């Protein structure tokens, strides 16, 4: 399936404003800033056909762009990631006969 | 509000909160906690000479 | 050896040589003097305002499990957050040694907790200096018991540093114990009741005895010894038993 | 006095959530936002001296350059105004 059904939880944002509408990436964040207990990650089950340390490279791409928003004199609207070789690999750029 | 400390077990949210709360919730005894870093104030009158 | 080079890229100047050949050293102090809050609430706002060495790299992680930078590349700069982590999770030394020359501090609280208060009525320095210079500076002391042999004795291998150590030695070893807690016991109109509960030197520095020497020269070789030292922190004597 | 004191009312933002930090433009654009009632303004009582038109156009560009924000694909942090004739004459840069 597309996305998993039975074994998903939620970050919920404890009822926002009632005037409050706006962009799904600050909804994301302040979502997430509600969350202590980070660790290092770690590999727990191989995919046996791939490169794990590509995962554990993205994912901690994915949080370092997501903190990194703060050096910026003008905040943006959608966030653009930067190309980078792990995840060239896990988007399949280089494998075009 | 000049350093950006305040206690461990706050709603305020600054860019040094991650860390405080880490270390507030990895100690036992809270009281021994400097100001510095998310501690509690035990100051009066008769403490003013230490 | 950047102190040398300094030495003599600093007397090329003959302005800057004048004065650094005529004045002596007894007129050190006397020069030293002629040097010509909303800015701390400003550059805390702005990231790395700390300065640090560049040891602090290989020991402390660039980015911690959330994602946020602790320190940045151009005596490099840091963010408060690198000492909260160090605080948190760093290197750890369980040494005895910190507490050797603070007590002065701690009978104070030593004489706060055992104490008991009652009602409340509404009625209306040289010879100090010396050990303290044979203990803390071996190699620079002057021309000159049991208490110094104890701090050799106590304190030999386990130095922080040397002048908060020479400053405590000094507070310590130069009544005060109702004085020290005026501020509570009496009052504009109210008192509140509270109960505690050697050698010897021939003449000037000499050529043909060889290089001069330093201060520790316990062996004495053969006792003769007429040896070249520098004493204080001057010039250079001659020194026999 | 800088401010008036007894006749300042003020617009709220009823309650705001406990994870609400950030900057002030912002908050004030929210609370603005939650006021309806706006009609063409008019003068009531003059300063008979100086020019009054100044002030009433000063009004109407500070709506619109608060409105004008959304045009923008960087909104910013800050808002700066454009330097018209009103403004000058206002603050007195001659």
């Amino acid at each position: 399936s597309k996305f998993l059904l039975m074994d998903a939880l939620k970050l919920s944002i404890e009822d926002p404003s009632h005037e409050g509408e706006g962009i799904p990436l600050y909804d994301a964040i302040k979502c997430m800033r509600t969350f202590f207990g980070w660790k290092e990650p770690y590999i727990v089950k191989p995919h046996e056909k791939g490169i794990n340390p590509n995962y554990l490279l993205s994912w901690k791409q994915v949080l370092a762009e997501l903190q990194d928003i703060e050096n910026e004199e003008k905040i943006p609207r959608t966030k653009n990631m930067k190309k980078t070789s792990q995840l060239k690999w896990a988007l399949g750029e280089n494998m075009a006969p | 509000y000049t350093y950006r400390c305040h206690r461990g077990d706050t709603q305020i949210q600054t860019r040094r909160s991650f860390e405080l709360k880490k270390l507030w919730e990895q100690t036992r005894s809270k009281a021994g906690l400097l100001v510095s870093d998310g501690g509690p104030n035990l100051y009066n009158i008769r403490n003013l000479h230490i | 050896m950047e102190r040398i080079k300094e030495l003599r890229n600093l007397m090329s100047q003959s302005r800057t040589r004048e004065i650094l050949t005529k004045t002596t050293v007894d007129h050190m102090a006397i020069i030293k003097k002629y040097t010509s809050s909303l800015r701390m609430k400003w550059m805390m706002a702005m990231k790395y305002p700390i300065t640090a060495d560049k040891r602090i790299t290989e020991m402390v992680p660039e980015r911690n499990e959330q994602g946020q930078t602790l320190w940045s590349k151009m005596r490099v700069m840091v963010s408060p957050l690198a000492v909260t982590w160090w605080n948190r999770n760093g290197p750890m030394t369980s040494t005895v040694h910190y507490p050797k020359v603070y007590k002065t501090y701690f009978e104070k609280v030593e004489r706060l907790k055992h104490g008991t208060f009652g009602p409340v009525h509404f009625r209306n320095a040289k010879e100090a200096q010396d050990v303290i210079m044979e203990v803390v500076f071996p190699n620079e002391v002057g021309a000159r018991l049991t208490i110094t042999k104890e701090k050799k004795e106590e304190l030999q291998d386990c130095k922080i540093s040397p002048l908060m150590v020479a400053y405590m030695l000094e507070r310590e070893l130069v009544s005060s114990v109702y004085i020290e807690v005026l501020h509570l016991t009496q009052g504009t109109c109210w008192e509140q009741m509270y109960t505690p509960g050697g050698f010897l030197i021939l003449g000037k520095e000499d050529r043909r005895y060889g290089p001069a020497l330093s201060i520790n020269e316990l062996s004495n070789l053969a006792k003769g010894e007429k040896a070249n030292v520098l004493i204080g922190q001057g010039d250079v004597v001659l020194v026999m038993k």
